[PDB]
DNA sequence: GCCTTGACCCTCCCCTAAGGGGAGGGTTTAGATTGTGTGCAGTCTGACGCGGCG
C-alpha cells in the first residue's frame, strides 16, 4: 500500500482516481440508462401529489395562448413539434379531471398509479421538473419542520420519550385523539406537556389547512417524498459513477493548459465541474459518446477558469480572446515575414484600428514579482528600488506649516468680521469652506456684502505692507 | 520537409511532401572580436570549467 | 494624457531654459552642469487639491495653479559636462519635433 | 532617522526650528512585523498597560 | 583531465536543443491532428519558443 | 463707510431622436479522444526524533 509515502497531492488524486475503470460504449449507456430511471422514478413519486400537476397544466394554458412556448416545458416524448403535446396534454388532463373526484378508499389507488405511469411520458425540461420538486421539498419540509416542532415544544416542556409517542399519531390527523392518550399514563412526564395543550393547536390545526390543501394523508405525502429521495439517490448515485469513470478524459484534456497561469490540479478540478456539468447535459439517446459532449464542456470549463484566474489583474473574456486572436496573427505574420510585426502592420491583417491594438498591447503583460532578484543576486530585490511616492517631503509639511503661521499672522492684521469671513470663505482652520449665502446667513446678512467683505479684505492683503510674507511662497 | 505517408502498404511510401523554408529564431551573432550585441550592450559568454 | 517634451517649463526661469533649442532639448556642445536641464518635459496633472491656506495664496496674488508638473531631463548634481550627441527616438504615429 | 514617520518629519521641523529634541515613536517596520505575524494565525499584541 | 570546458558555441547549442524539443513536443501534438492534407510546415512551427 | 437690490453672469449637470458602438457578462458547442512530466545535484556539520534490532 501506498498510503503515507508521498506529499504531492497530484499523486494522491492520480492514485485514488486510477482505481475507478473506464467504461464501455454499453456501460456508459447504462449508467445513462440508470440516471434517467432514477429521474423517472422520481417524477412518476411527484405525480402523486396534484397540485404540481395543476400548475404544468397551468403552464400548458399559458403557452396556448403563448404567454410561454412549450419548448421550455417540455424536451420531447418517449414512447420539439407543437401538435403532438396537444394530444398528450388532452389525454393527460382527462386522466388527472377523471382521478379528481373519485375518492373512495382502495378504489383510489387505481387512478393515481396509472395517472403516475401516463404522467411518465413526459420529459420535461430541467427548469419545470426542478421547480416542480423544489417545490415539493418546501411543502414538505414546512409541514415537517411543524411536525418536529410538534416534539420541540415536548422537549421544552420535559424528559422526552416518544418511542411510543407515535402510537396513535399515525392515521388520526384531525384532532387530538392520540394527545388524550399520553395522559393516559399519568407519569410525571405526561403532565407537562398538557398544559400546552392549548399552545400547541396552531401547529396541528394548521394542519387544518394543508391537509384541506393537498388531499393526502400525511404519511401519504411522506411516503411519496421519500420515494422521490430514493430515486433522486438512485439518479445522484449513478451520475457519481458516470463523473467517477471519466476523471482520466479530465486529466488528458487538462495537460494541454498546463503553463497557463493555473496549475495542473487547478486545471483538472475545473474541468472536472465542466464534466459534472456534461453529466447533468448528456444524452445517450443520440447515440454519440459521452467522450463527444463531455470534451466540450470540460474544455469550456477549463478555458473560462483560464480566462478567469490565471492573472493578477483579471481580463475579460472579451480582451482575453482580443489578444489570443493578436497573438496567433502575430506567429503568422512572424512566419511569414521573419520579423515580428509592428502595430501598424498587424492592424491591417486584423480587422482593427492602429490606436486599439497598440492599447490590447499595452493591456497583457503580467505583473513582476518585488521578490524579483535585481542583479539577478540574491541581497537585493525589485521591492527595495520601489519608493512611496505619497510620502510628502519634510521641507513640504515645514512649508506647510510656515504658510499657515503666515496666514495666522496676516488674518490677525486684519479686522474681526473680515478675517472671519476669509477663514469661512476658505477652509482656514475649520472642516470645510462656506458659500456667500452661508457666510451670510451666519451673519444674517445677503450674499452681496460678504462678497464686499471678502473682496476688499483680499485687497486689503494684496498690499505690500500685508503682502511681503506670502508672497515667498509663491514661484515663477 | 513535411512528408505524408499513406494508410496501408508495407512500405508506407509517400503521398506527397510539403517543402518549405520557416523562420525559427534569430541566432545573436558574434562581432569580430568575440562580442555579442544583446539589447544594445555588448555582453561575453564566459567558458565554464565544469 | 501624453507627456510632452517642450520647453515651456513652469516654475522655470528664462535662464534655465538659456540652452534649450525651441523643442526644449539642449543644444549640443553645451557646457552644462548639476541641474541644468537637458531636455525639457511636462506631464499632464489634475486634481491638484489645494490647502485652503494656498487656495487664499492664491485667492489673493490671483495666479493659476499649473495643469502641467516639470518632468525635465536635468543634469545629476556634482556632474559637469559638455553635450556631444543627442538622439531622438519616436514612435510611429507622433510627430516629429524641429530638433528630430 | 529611518522608519518612525510620524517622528520624523516632526524631526525634521524641530532641526529648522532650532530645537535638537526628538519625539520618538514606533518604528513603522515593527507594525509590518505585527501585521505579518497576525497574517500567521497568530495573536502578537502590544501589552498596553 | 578531469575538468572540461564549455564554450559558447557550445551552451548555445544546448540551448537551441532545448527550444527545438519545446517546439517538438507541438509538432508531435500537431502531427496527431487529422488537418494533415492542407497545410504547411510553417504553420505548425512555432518561432517564438526557439 | 455698512447694507440691500435687482439684474446679470459663470460653470456644471442633465436632457433632447433614434439608435451606434462597445464593454462585460452569460449560455452552449453531440464523430472520438480517458494517468503529468519537469528537473537537479561538487554543503558540511551539528543536532533532534524515530524505526528497528537486541
Ligand atoms: C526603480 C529602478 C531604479 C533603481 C528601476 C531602474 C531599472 C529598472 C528595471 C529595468 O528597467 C529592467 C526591468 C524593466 C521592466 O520593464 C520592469 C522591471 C525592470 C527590472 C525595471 C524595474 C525598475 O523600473 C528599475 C529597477
Amino acid at each position: 500500500s501506498e498510503i503515507g509515502r508521498t506529499t504531492d497531492p497530484v499523486r494522491m488524486y492520480m492514485r485514488e482516481m486510477g482505481t475507478v475503470e473506464l467504461l464501455t460504449r454499453e456501460g456508459e449507456i447504462d449508467i445513462a440508462k440508470r440516471i434517467e430511471d432514477g429521474i423517472n422514478q422520481v417524477q412518476c413519486s411527484v405525480a402523486e401529489y396534484p397540485e404540481a400537476i395543476t400548475y404544468l397544466l397551468e403552464q400548458y394554458d399559458r403557452v396556448e395562448a403563448e404567454e410561454a412556448r412549450l419548448s421550455d416545458l417540455i424536451t420531447g416524448f418517449v414512447d420539439i413539434d407543437p401538435e403532438l403535446a396537444r394530444e398528450k396534454f388532452a389525454e393527460l388532463r382527462a386522466q388527472y379531471v377523471v382521478t379528481r373526484d373519485t375518492i373512495k378508499h382502495a378504489t383510489a389507488q387505481e387512478e393515481i398509479l396509472k395517472l403516475s405511469e401516463v404522467f411518465k411520458q413526459f420529459r420535461l425540461v430541467p427548469k419545470q421538473f426542478d421547480y416542480l420538486v423544489n417545490s415539493m421539498r418546501v411543502m414538505m419540509d414546512r409541514v415537517r419542520t411543524q411536525e418536529r416542532l410538534i416534539m420541540k415544544l415536548c422537549v421544552e416542556q420535559c424528559k422526552m420519550p416518544k418511542k411510543n409517542f407515535i402510537t396513535l399519531f399515525t392515521g388520526n390527523e384531525t384532532s387530538d385523539t392520540w394527545f388524550n392518550a399520553a395522559i393516559a399514563m399519568n407519569k410525571p412526564w405526561s403532565e407537562k406537556l398538557h398544559d400546552v395543550s392549548e399552545e400547541v393547536h396552531r401547529a396541528l390545526q394548521k394542519l387544518q389547512q394543508i391537509e384541506e390543501e393537498t388531499g393526502l394523508t400525511i404519511e401519504q405525502v411522506k411516503d411519496i417524498n421519500r420515494r422521490m429521495s430514493i430515486g433522486e439517490a438512485k439518479a445522484r448515485r449513478a451520475k457519481k459513477e458516470m463523473v467517477e469513470a471519466n476523471l482520466r478524459l479530465v486529466i488528458s484534456i487538462a495537460k494541454k493548459y498546463t503553463n497557463r497561469g493555473l496549475q495542473f490540479l487547478d486545471l483538472i478540478q475545473e474541468g472536472n465541474i465542466g464534466l459534472m456539468k456534461a453529466v447533468d447535459k448528456f444524452e445517450y439517446r443520440r447515440g454519440y459518446k459521452f467522450s463527444t459532449y463531455a470534451t466540450w464542456w470540460i474544455r469550456q470549463a477549463i478555458t473560462r477558469s483560464i480566462a478567469d484566474q490565471a492573472r493578477t489583474i483579471r481580463i475579460p473574456v472579451h480582451m482575453i480572446e482580443t489578444i489570443n486572436k493578436l497573438n496567433r496573427i502575430s506567429r503568422q505574420m512572424l512566419q511569414e515575414m521573419g520579423r515580428e510585426p509592428t502595430p501598424e502592420e498587424l492592424a491591417e491583417r486584423m480587422l482593427m484600428p492602429e490606436d486599439k491594438i497598440r492599447k490590447v498591447l499595452k493591456i497583457a503583460k503580467e505583473p513582476i514579482s518585488m521578490e524579483t532578484p535585481i542583479g539577478d543576486d540574491e541581497d537585493s530585490h525589485l521591492g527595495d528600488f520601489i519608493e512611496d511616492t505619497t510620502l510628502e517631503l519634510p521641507l513640504d509639511s515645514a512649508t506647510t506649516e510656515s504658510l499657515r503661521a503666515a496666514t495666522h499672522d496676516v488674518l490677525a492684521g486684519l479686522t474681526a468680521r473680515e478675517a472671519k469671513v476669509l477663514r469661512m470663505r476658505f477652509g482656514i482652520d475649520m472642516n470645510t469652506d462656506y458659500t456667500l449665502e452661508e457666510v451670510g446667513k451666519q451673519f444674517d446678512v445677503t450674499r452681496e456684502r460678504i462678497r464686499q467683505i471678502e473682496a476688499k479684505a483680499l485687497r486689503k492683503l494684496r498690499h505690500p505692507s500685508r503682502s511681503e510674507v506670502l508672497r515667498s511662497f509663491l514661484d515663477d | 520537409r513535411l512528408v505524408i505517408y499513406e494508410r496501408e502498404a508495407p512500405e508506407g511510401t509517400v503521398k506527397d511532401i510539403k517543402e518549405q523554408e520557416v523562420y525559427m529564431g534569430e541566432i545573436p551573432l558574434m562581432t569580430d572580436n568575440g562580442t555579442f550585441v544583446i539589447n544594445g550592450t555588448e555582453r561575453v559568454i564566459v567558458s565554464q570549467l565544469h | 494624457g501624453p507627456e510632452e517634451i517642450t520647453a515651456d517649463i513652469p516654475n522655470v526661469g528664462e535662464a534655465a531654459l538659456s540652452k534649450l533649442d525651441e523643442s526644449g532639448i539642449v543644444y549640443i556642445g553645451a557646457e552644462v552642469t548639476g541641474g541644468d536641464i537637458l531636455v525639457g518635459k511636462v506631464t499632464p496633472k489634475g486634481e491638484t487639491q489645494l490647502t485652503p491656506e494656498e487656495k487664499l495664496l492664491r485667492a489673493i496674488f490671483g495666479e493659476k495653479a499649473s495643469d502641467v508638473k516639470d518632468s525635465s531631463l536635468r543634469v545629476p548634481n556634482g556632474v559637469s559636462g559638455t553635450v556631444i550627441d543627442v538622439q531622438v527616438f519616436t514612435r510611429d504615429g507622433v510627430e516629429k519635433d524641429k530638433r528630430a | 532617522k529611518s522608519d518612525d514617520v510620524n517622528g520624523r518629519t516632526k524631526m525634521y521641523k524641530n532641526i529648522v526650528d532650532g530645537n535638537h529634541q526628538m519625539e520618538p515613536g514606533m518604528p513603522e517596520s515593527f507594525n509590518v512585523l505585527l501585521k505579518e505575524i497576525r497574517s500567521l494565525g497568530i495573536n502578537i499584541e502590544l501589552e498596553d498597560e | 583531465g578531469n575538468r572540461r570546458i564549455r564554450s559558447v558555441g557550445e551552451m548555445a547549442e544546448n540551448q537551441f536543443r532545448v527550444g527545438l524539443v519545446r517546439v517538438e513536443r507541438a509538432v508531435k501534438e500537431r502531427l496527431s491532428l487529422g488537418d494533415l492534407d492542407t497545410l504547411m510546415p510553417q504553420d505548425m512551427i512555432n518561432a517564438k519558443p526557439i
